[PDB]
């Protein structure tokens, strides 16, 4: 248990960290760092293009064996 | 608004056919009918009209 319960403390703590606008709370500069780096993977997975544009089209020639 | 941007843009775009800038076969035919067609088949007319002739006299 009865005293086990006294989850009230988790809360209080997850409180104050949501309560917290001015990006992600704590920064250190790894952060952006580690970001980045993730950043750059989906780069190599999803190809070299701005992801912000429609994409260009040149269609290759037909091909015949 | 980047998906509307795409759906329009993916939309009424054409995509274009290829050019069939490849058949040269109709002419390479053309050809081998002035090659096999008439050539061929108006000397085995011939031939053939020959053996009958041949076969007529044997008649008699």
């Amino acid at each position: 248990l009865d005293p086990v319960q006294k989850f009230v403390d988790k809360i209080r703590e997850y409180r104050t960290k949501r309560q917290t606008s001015g990006g992600p709370v704590d920064a250190g500069p790894e952060y952006q760092q580690d970001l980045d780096r993730e950043l750059f993977k989906l780069k190599q997975m999803y190809g070299k293009a701005d992801m912000n544009t429609f994409p260009n089209f040149t269609f290759e020639d037909p091909k015949f064996e | 608004g980047l998906v509307d941007d795409f759906e329009k843009k993916f939309n009424a775009l054409k995509v274009p056919i290829p050019e069939d800038k490849y058949t040269a076969q109709v002419d390479a035919e053309e050809k081998e009918d002035v090659k096999s067609c008439a050539e061929f088949l108006t000397q085995s007319k011939t031939r053939i009209q020959e053996y009958e002739k041949e076969l007529e006299k044997m008649r008699n």
